[PDB]
RNA sequence: CCGAGCCUGGUGAUAGCUGGUUGUCCAAGAUGAAUCUUAGUUCAACUUUAAAUUUGCCCACAGAACCCAAAUCCCCUU
RNA sequence: GCCUGUUUACCAAAAACAUCACCUCUAGCAUCACCAGUAUUAGAGGCACCGCCU
RNA sequence: UUAAUUUAUUAAUGCAAACACCUGCAUUAAAAAUUUCGGUUGGGGCGACCUCGGAGCAGAACCCAACCUCCGAGCAGUACAUGCUAAGACUUCACCAGUCAAAGCGAACCUUUGAUCCA
């Protein structure tokens, strides 16, 4: 029981990772778009 | 100065692995290598662990 | 240690010996590396499989050991599945 | 009654042996006092009537002082043991 | 008990005599209400680091003001260098202003003769020390 | 050894120690404005807040308006004729939050003493001149002189690898890799003294601030305080160090060019006497010649931030007070005529 | 024979300190580290004995750094 | 050093210790000391006969 | 004694326990009890030092002292394969500890301080 836990909770933090990675960074991407618009300013 | 930090795996397993981090920086997320999905996941700071 | 113990005459075995030290029956002593589970950290990747290690004594260290434990630790032990059942003879050792 | 335990271990003694005691031995911790533990209550079956407590046959929790100052000294209460509790039950129901 | 170990305190932990504690009980019954630890503070406070005596103490009514008043206003002096605490043979380099004029007399006054100093300058060590008082907790 | 002595001295701290002379010298130096010093300097000190040119400035400005601090910079240099350092208002005890990195990934503001701002702001930084320290490697005037210009050239010198190491730690944390990889940023950890054969004529502004008594942090820490009993000849040969160091300073500056002497001490001794002692030995054992500027008009303009000894007749002394928790600060500014 | 009596016992106290340690004869045998440690000890080096088998020392040529001397190390032969 | 006294039996007899006098502190009380007492009392400490000025 | 460790014992209180006396448990004192006095240097002082590293002494393999002559450090920056494994080696004259590393697997395409026990 508890190695199938973990098993099904692994499979859906994985479903969920390439999206978590994808936003993340594009989080990191557009907070340095925002640091390069403020040095425009 | 700087601090120790454990970085937890957000792919559900139970894998944490520690880090430096400056006190007065953000909470930390980071890729990182999780040796038993064997892939590379996010990780989130979840406690400080000491002060050095 | 106790060369002749008050109550039996016998002589005793330094049992933070046999919290430290594995004895393979032919003779050599295995330990772990000081420091192996302190501040890793700050050690670099190297420095941390130097310190994973399982190492063998001199032998200056393995007479001190023997003196120090009894005849009863250094019995052959037939465990069901032992690690070190391999590593308990020597082969191919010349001199 | 002042409960109190070792804190070294007596190693075992035997069958018919006596356990040897040592200095150590003679060291001990205090697990617990009885006299602070929560009060417990006694039973009682009344003989005459008693004010807020009963009449006569009736078991009765009263508090252990009430008990053992004034109902029991007095005569108006007797211990509920089997005998009584069962003497009692001849009495009701012989009425 | 409140009482008894008031005066317990005053006797024992203060060293203050019979006639000295019947004293300050006559002039100033607000020492009861005070609890112990804070009145034994305020005590050593005038002893040691004030370098009062018991006779000074009692003829002053020390222990009648609050701790905080007297810190502000003595600690403002010690600062200024206009107070010292008297060396181990008790003795000092310029002779302290009188707790009368340190204690009994008003803000007015105490900036005035005392210290020589600004109101403005004492609101802000007041607040200073008061920062103070909150980061040492 | 002798072991057993008649009478031995009473075993004083660092700390009292240094209340003791500063009591036995400042008194007299100051008269009646001593117990205000004093108590100014024992109280808590007054940080202003330095924002980071190299970050989002107009931002950070922003946030410490709103926490009502004041660019007590900005309205000074209309009246004297980039930096901005905001403080509160004279009695105002209010702390600034501590600095945390900012956006660009640089530290907003550096918490430092606005005392230790004036010295920059009277060498007269001009665009397109090149800046020396022989000294000062504490960071703050340091930071000061590297956020105030794209377009200009700075070496910082300091005999200390610890502190050379301390400059580099704010370097990264403040300045930006563009700035701090190209030319414009030059630390070395060379000894001044000898700076004069080293370079000489080469700086057109030059900022010495010799290693000083320090006192606040003198009266505030008992680690390595100059006024140990032990390490009195170093406090006696202080003096001599800062007389070579402004010597070379002037040395190292071009004819014309201007130099300004800074100190964190009260002492008359290290603050004009010194001046003196290397105007006389500059223009005797190497007859050039340096004329002392007037900032009169300087003390005047920062008159409300700051409380300044007038009695002081060269050079210009930022006296703590408890309205403003900002001394000490003592600069004086030098042309080379020579 | 009192800065804490005397006697007995624990007690053959403990002593890294001093002193002593008794037949004959032969043989081999001499100047670092840590340590509340430098009046001691443990490890090393040296030393002794016994055993195994196979190179050991000496050693020319070749070889061993830029910055800014005497020599040494290494080893074919012998 | 007030005094007569005491002291290191066995190297010190003293200016040291005590001492009347004085000061300070503590105590409102009985059946084994204090005491068969009770604040002009008792216990402790300091100081030094005494007397004159500040 | 404001050295360390205790409060067993008394005295106070407080909380329970028995309905003045007494038991248990705490706190604070008094009284005591037990135990310790690191090392190297410094005759006219009012301390300095103790670990690690760089340079000279010590010129050319290694190694070489000092109350010797000078200097520096108790980490930071970086990234988060800065992972895992593993031949063979070096080694601060012991040990402890400390270094380097082919091949291989896996991602990708880094430049100093401290043991054990105990938590
Ligand atoms: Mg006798
Ligand atoms: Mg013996
Ligand atoms: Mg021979
Ligand atoms: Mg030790
Ligand atoms: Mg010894
Ligand atoms: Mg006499
Ligand atoms: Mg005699
Ligand atoms: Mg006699
Ligand atoms: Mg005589
Ligand atoms: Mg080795």
């Amino acid at each position: 029981q508890k190695r199938r836990e973990r098993e099904q909770h692994i499979a859906e933090c994985m479903a969920k990772m390439p999206q978590m990675i994808v936003n993340w960074q594009q989080q990191q991407r557009e907070n340095w778009e925002k640091a390069q618009a403020d040095k425009e300013r | 100065k700087n601090i120790l930090v454990r970085m937890v795996s957000e792919a559900g397993t139970g894998f944490c692995f520690n880090t430096k981090r400056n006190r007065l920086r953000e909470k930390l997320t980071l890729l990182h290598y999780d040796p038993v999905v064997k892939q590379r996941v996010l990780f989130v700071e979840k406690k400080k662990i000491r002060s050095l | 240690l106790t060369y002749f113990s008050a109550r039996k005459g016998k002589r005793k075995t330094v049992k933070a010996v046999i919290d430290r030290f594995l004895r393979l029956h032919c003779g050599l002593w295995v330990r772990r590396k000081a420091g192996y589970k302190k501040k890793l950290w700050k050690k670099t990747p190297a420095r941390k499989k130097r310190l994973r290690e399982f190492v063998f004594c001199n032998k200056t260290q393995s007479k001190l050991l023997d003196k120090m434990t009894t005849s009863f630790w250094k019995r052959r032990n037939w465990y069901v599945d032992d690690p070190y059942q391999k590593y308990h003879d020597r082969t191919n050792l010349k001199v | 009654t002042v409960i109190v335990e070792r804190w070294w271990k007596v190693p075992l003694a035997g069958e018919g042996r006596k356990p040897r005691l040592h200095r150590r031995h003679r060291v001990y911790k205090l697990v617990e006092d009885t006299k602070h533990r929560p009060k417990e209550n006694l039973e009682l079956i009344l003989t005459q009537s008693v004010e807020n407590v009963g009449v006569r046959g009736d078991l009765v929790s009263v508090k252990k002082s009430l008990g053992r100052n004034r109902l029991l000294p007095q005569g108006l209460a007797v211990y509920a043991s089997p005998e009584n509790k069962k003497l009692f039950e001849e009495e009701k129901l012989l009425r | 008990q409140d009482i008894n170990d008031t005066v317990r305190l005053l006797k024992e932990k203060c060293l203050f005599t019979v006639q000295q504690v019947t004293k300050i009980l006559h002039s100033c019954p607000s020492v009861l209400r005070e609890d112990l630890g804070q009145l034994e503070y305020k005590f050593q406070y005038a002893y040691f680091r004030m370098g009062i005596k018991h006779p000074d103490i009692v003829k002053s009514e020390y222990l009648q003001y609050s701790l905080t008043k007297i810190k502000q206003r003595h600690i403002y002096l010690e600062r200024l260098g206009r107070y010292q605490t008297p060396d181990k043979k008790g003795q000092t380099q310029i002779p302290n202003p009188l707790l009368k004029d340190i204690l009994r007399v008003s803000e007015a006054e105490f900036l005035a003769r005392t210290a020589c100093t600004s109101v403005e300058e004492f609101q802000v060590f007041k607040k200073l020390l008061a920062r103070e008082e909150e980061e040492s907790e | 050894y002798k072991k057993k002595w008649a009478a031995t001295e009473p075993k004083f701290p660092a700390v009292r120690l240094a209340l003791q002379n500063f009591d036995m010298t400042y008194s007299v130096q100051f008269g009646d404005l001593w117990p205000s010093i004093r108590v100014s300097l024992l109280s808590e000190q007054k940080y202003g807040a330095l924002v980071n040119n190299f970050a989002a400035w107009d931002h950070v400005s922003a946030k410490l308006e709103q926490l009502s601090a004041k660019d007590f910079v900005n309205e000074a240099i209309s009246h004297w004729e980039n930096l901005r350092c905001f403080t509160f208002d004279r009695g105002d005890i209010s702390r600034f939050p501590p600095a945390r990195p900012g956006s660009l990934g640089v530290m907003e503001y550096y918490l430092m003493d606005a005392a230790s701002l004036l010295p920059v702001l009277a060498l007269g930084l001009q665009p397109g001149d090149i800046v020396l320290d022989l000294c000062a490697a504490p960071g703050g005037k340091t930071l000061a002189l590297l956020q105030t210009g794209c377009c200009r050239n700075l070496a910082a010198n300091d005999l200390s690898p610890s502190r050379i190491a301390r400059l580099q730690k704010i370097l990264h944390s403040y300045v930006p890799e563009e700035i701090r990889d190209g030319n414009q940023v030059r630390v070395t950890s060379w000894d001044g003294r000898k700076w004069g054969e080293l370079e000489g004529d080469t700086y057109d502004r030059v900022l010495v601030d010799v290693p000083c008594t320090t006192d606040r942090h003198s009266l505030h820490e008992e680690e390595n305080n100059i006024f140990k009993r032990s390490r009195k000849k170093e406090r006696q040969i202080l003096p001599v160090l800062q007389v070579q160091l402004l010597a070379a300073g002037l040395l190292a500056t071009k004819p014309g060019g201007h130099v300004v002497y800074s100190t964190c001490s009260l002492s008359h001794l290290q603050n004009e006497y010194v001046v003196q002692g290397a105007i006389e030995l500059l223009a005797n054992q190497y007859s050039i010649q340096v004329q002392v500027e007037d900032l009169t008009h300087f003390r005047r303009v920062f008159m409300d931030t700051f409380c300044f000894f007038s009695s002081c007749q060269v050079g210009e002394l930022v006296i703590p007070n408890l309205m403003a928790n900002f001394g000490p600060m003592y600069f004086c500014k030098m042309r080379r005529l020579t």
